[PDB]
């Protein structure tokens, strides 16, 4: 009952299952000599460690979370560091949502995973900005969640990977995310391809006023590996 | 040289033939392929996949409180809940999903269903529904007793939080019958409704409000045939640079 | 508002396939030109009419061929004498003309027809010609990488753009040419499907609402 | 076809239409041609059909709604031209693969109206 | 390519032609048959009645 | 003889095309070849040069 | 100035082979004529415009056919009745035509196409006519002996000339004639590759700077 | 970078060589730095060694052999008028001065 990545283990979970979004893994990288031909790094062992978020709160009138799953983690720690000095990476994540509540709370979150979320703003005619976007590790916050900042409904959210948070029954959800791109390598500062949203669609309620019911978001990345810095002559 | 003749129908432009074309750029390689996951051969693949429907059919619900119906504590015994028109053409709780926008391309359909709900009450919370299903035929009922002589399933909370219910057959069409533009809506087939079998009880601790969701999904014989075009947004609308190309 | 009813007996499957799905050559562009901004000049984007759009934003990758048919339909502002178009097609790093004799027009490199009007309509198809593996109809990036690049435009997304040009001299008489487009994908191979939008569009270039 | 709308005025967005199918022939050319197929949602065209599509006590007697085909609309392409001419349209029908059942005596009196059998 | 000329005869519209013709609806498939009974063939069936 | 009909995009000029074509000088014979050394098949056989 | 990227996989070779680097049919003529010099006479020497005559200077010698293509667009100076083309091809040892009616014309020797407007446009492919094995395009000599002979002129290398006519009668409308002639090399064999210029062309006979 | 005119995509490995013309007499030292496309270019010796360096001299040899493992580019026309988007700047090939 604990995931022991590398150098950091998350422990003492309730039963998960590594549902895979469709039906992949990594895989790193099976034949490509045609492009970028400076044999990836590939590094392995100082990578995969569970970067732990910060906890957020949820409240009756909260509304949503969102974050970019290449730029949460360009300032933390060694996945941070090899984003500069480092034009090329091919990775896949795992991600692991983790609320805990009493047996007097109720409740239900969405935690789905959205490849390539464009979003739009609301009543104008301008395109969001950089800051609208490249908003860092604290993430964002939906301001019309029915219609996911795009137009594209809710109720049709499904079909992308998800799970199920509902405080009656678990507490916890597993994603593993493979390396979903046209091209073999993509650039970190500019591409994200993963949106990891969160979204609660029952309300919490109990007897007193707003319990917190903070939330643990924890991501790792599965198969990384880069361009090559190191060369003969 | 060999001796021809034209038929009727020479030099035309059908906009859904197949034939060859001269390519402009000849001894020009294109990128190759790459193995990027999740690919759709089909659009049943699309259909058969859950996505929830608007429960809370009532006016003045705005935004997405639609998407749940509030049991309350205070609430009396053999009270309708809900009940969903099984109609996807017309506006009610399944127009917008995710059956009811792909079958709007296609204009004939016929398949079995298969309908999910789940409670998102506390974990000490309690009580019973009952859920009936009308066949085509006969009308909405009303009063408990007379939908319990339907078919029913008597589903409780404590036990399990999530129910099962198959749908087995419906059908559509359009029927554009007659010699000017007018429109003949398809009949009502069945329903689906729920009635409060007993009170909702809960401990001094949790909250008294509890609340329902409802999903959908076709089954492995949904067919679909003769496609059109879908009027979901609308014609046309001002675009803000509506000639970037031009200039 | 007569409520009727039909029972329904099919068994095809293969109706719904999406190298089916779309392969119906819709029309892409309507514009006209005076002769006497002498010519049309038309850059490949696929989401000018919003029939077509909201279908093909359906799926987030997808990979096709173009199948260009111009029709083109003139008059005389009775009879015209025997009018010769030119369509150039000029992909990218090759120069566009900016007026209607200019010399990039007799640029060999890039591929031309020549169809008079009395012909059947003209028919050139397009290959793959991405710089990727698929198109990525959303994109959400930044080409622009300081802190002023345009969001959601991928610079190996593109195409390119098509000329039309009357050939002939300056005549004295003055007629209008009305130019459509139609463009039919072949050999669809689509990925990763999407919810789809229900809100109206507001701009060609973004996703608002 | 049925479930698609008809075109209301000349230049309307429905001849834009992609879904439904369309031919652009000149006059010069040998005139046009398509076959159709057999668009029924029965198993056979209900020339004779003795019931009511309309339920209640308002329906028009012997309008089968699964029998109808479509309507097909014909338009001149180009602009308004100084000069005004007439179009007279003809349209041939083949029926072709015929399968016929259940043979009826044939008609005597003369016909009294296009909807109905009546004398 | 093949060398062709046009016979005399060639772009006219006999109405007793038998020839093949550009579908307008590819990929569709009708509903299928049903055994109803009563089929005749030939009209030589329908003159043999009493 | 054989019925044909014409398909959209007949009697066009692509500048791309390949086609054969009508001799305008039949039962001519040309200069017969020579090995002249040096030949060059593919254009990268001149980008490999210092 | 936004500076992009993007990776690139390629696996084809046969794009930059010779017989596809050239074979891309090229303007090479375009001359008008009035017809009320009446006819269009062009030595077909191949460098005429600067876009072909540096792309075939890589090479010492080579070795192609021709694939002409003229295309002729006319105007009345409104209809035109069914006018009729000679496009007659003068090899060298042939006498060329200097006046319209002459008796050149008539000459069955050598070969000629007779073409009208509404057709779609005329086409003749012509042999390899040099009596060398490869045309040189850099010849390091003269023709003339003694001490005048223009330099750099090889008598072996020339083709031909060909020579266009309204065929005909004197009609009393006047009419403008526009030729344009495409020319594709057909099965190259090039040999001895050389430098590519980097100074602008000053004349069309020498190689100045 | 004249026959990669005429065409649009390009990629591939280079190869660099340089040689010395000096007398036979005189001696000495360089260092040749090769900066992948990431980082920009080292302006101090030291900063420059950190690199990828070789350190050679004059008297032994009289010409060295530098591969450049891996280039690539296009023209990138994107917009909607006639614009020129330049790619980015891809590698240096840098010497300092040892002795």
């Amino acid at each position: 009952l604990q995931l022991k990545l590398g150098n950091s283990a998350i422990v003492t979970q309730e039963a998960a299952n590594y549902c895979c979004a469709y039906g992949e893994w990594p895989n790193y990288l099976p034949d490509h000599e045609a492009v970028a031909i400076d044999k990836p790094t590939q590094p392995e062992t100082a990578t995969d460690r569970f970067y732990t978020l910060k906890s957020v709160k949820w409240e009756t009138g909260s509304t949503g979370w969102w974050w970019k799953l290449p730029d949460a983690l360009n300032n933390i720690g060694m996945f941070g560091q090899n984003v500069q000095h480092h034009y090329l990476y091919r990775s896949g994540f795992l991600i692991h949502v983790q609320c805990n509540a009493t047996k007097f709370h109720q409740g239900a979150l969405l935690v789905v995973a959205i490849p390539e979320h464009q979003r739009g703003a609301h009543n104008t005619n301008t395109s969001p900005g950089f800051d609208d976007i490249m908003k860092g590790e604290e993430g964002g916050t939906f301001n019309h969640p029915y219609v996911l900042d795009d137009g594209t409904s809710l109720a049709c959210a499904t079909i992308f990977p998800h799970q199920w948070i509902n405080l009656r029954t678990n507490n916890s959800a597993t994603i593993v995310l493979p390396w979903m791109n046209a091209a073999p390598m993509d650039f970190p500062l500019r591409h994200n391809q993963w949106t990891l949203a969160i979204i609660p669609v029952v309300p919490l309620g109990t007897r007193t006023t707003s319990s917190m019911v903070p939330i643990t978001v924890s991501i790792a990345p599965m198969c990384c590996e880069f361009n090559g810095l190191r060369h003969a002559i | 040289g060999v001796p021809t003749y034209l038929l009727p129908g020479s030099g035309q432009f059908l906009t859904t033939d197949d034939h060859s074309s001269a390519p402009a750029l000849p001894c020009f390689n294109p990128t190759p392929e790459m193995h990027i996951p999740g690919q759709v051969r089909n659009m049943l693949e699309v259909v058969q996949v859950e996505s929830m429907m608007e429960i809370n059919n009532t006016e003045s619900a705005v935004g997405m409180e639609r998407l749940k119906v509030d049991i309350s504590a205070l609430t009396d015994v053999d009270q309708l809940l809900f009940n969903i028109p099984l109609d996807i053409q017309l506006d009610g709780p399944l127009r917008n999903t995710l059956v009811g926008n792909i079958s709007r391309y296609y204009t004939h359909w016929s398949g079995s269903l298969e309908m999910t709900f789940m409670f998102c009450g506390s974990f000490m919370a309690t009580g019973k529904l009952i859920l009936c299903y009308t066949p085509p035929g006969g009308s909405c009922p009303t009063t408990r007793e007379t939908a319990m002589l339907g078919t029913h399933i008597v589903w409780d909370f404590g036990l399990q939080s999530s129910v099962t219910l198959i749908i087995p057959w419906i059908s559509g069409s359009h029927y554009r019958m007659f010699n000017n533009d007018a429109k003949s809506t398809n009949a009502n087939v069945g329903y689906v409704t729920c009635f409060m079998q007993t009170n909702l009880i809960v401990p001094s601790e949790s909250s008294d409000t509890c609340s329902l969701i409802g999903f959908i999904a076709a089954k492995d014989d949904f067919s679909l045939r003769l496609m059109r075009d879908s009027p979901d947004i609308g014609q046309l609308d001002h675009l803000h640079a509506a000639e970037a190309a031009y200039q | 508002a007569i409520q009727t009813r039909t029972v329904i007996n099919q068994h095809g499957v293969s109706e719904t396939l999406v190298e089916n799905f779309l392969s119906r050559a819709a029309l892409v562009s309507k514009r006209s030109f005076e002769y006497k901004k002498n010519f049309f000049k038309w850059t490949i984007n696929t989401r000018s009419f919003v029939q077509l759009r909201r279908k093909l934003e359906l799926f987030t990758y997808l990979r096709f061929d173009a199948e260009i048919t111009i029709l083109t339909t003139v008059a005389v502002n009775v009879g015209l004498p025997d009018l010769t178009l030119q369509a150039m097609f000029v992909p990218t790093g090759a120069l566009t003309p900016e007026k209607q004799d200019s010399f990039h027009w007799q640029s060999g490199s890039n591929a031309s027809v020549f169809f008079k009007i009395s012909d059947p309509p003209a028919r050139i198809t397009i290959p793959f010609m991405c710089i990727n593996s698929a198109y990525s109809v959303f994109y959400d990036g930044f080409a622009g990488f300081e802190k002023n690049g345009l969001y959601g435009i991928n610079p190996a997304d593109t195409i390119g753009n098509l000329c039309v040009r009357i050939v002939n001299e300056h005549q004295p008489v003055g007629f209008t040419v009305t130019v459509r487009v139609y463009m039919k994908p072949k050999h669809i191979k689509a990925w990763a499907p999407r919810p789809p939008r229900t809100l109206p569009y507001m701009s060609i270039a973004n996703a608002n609402y």
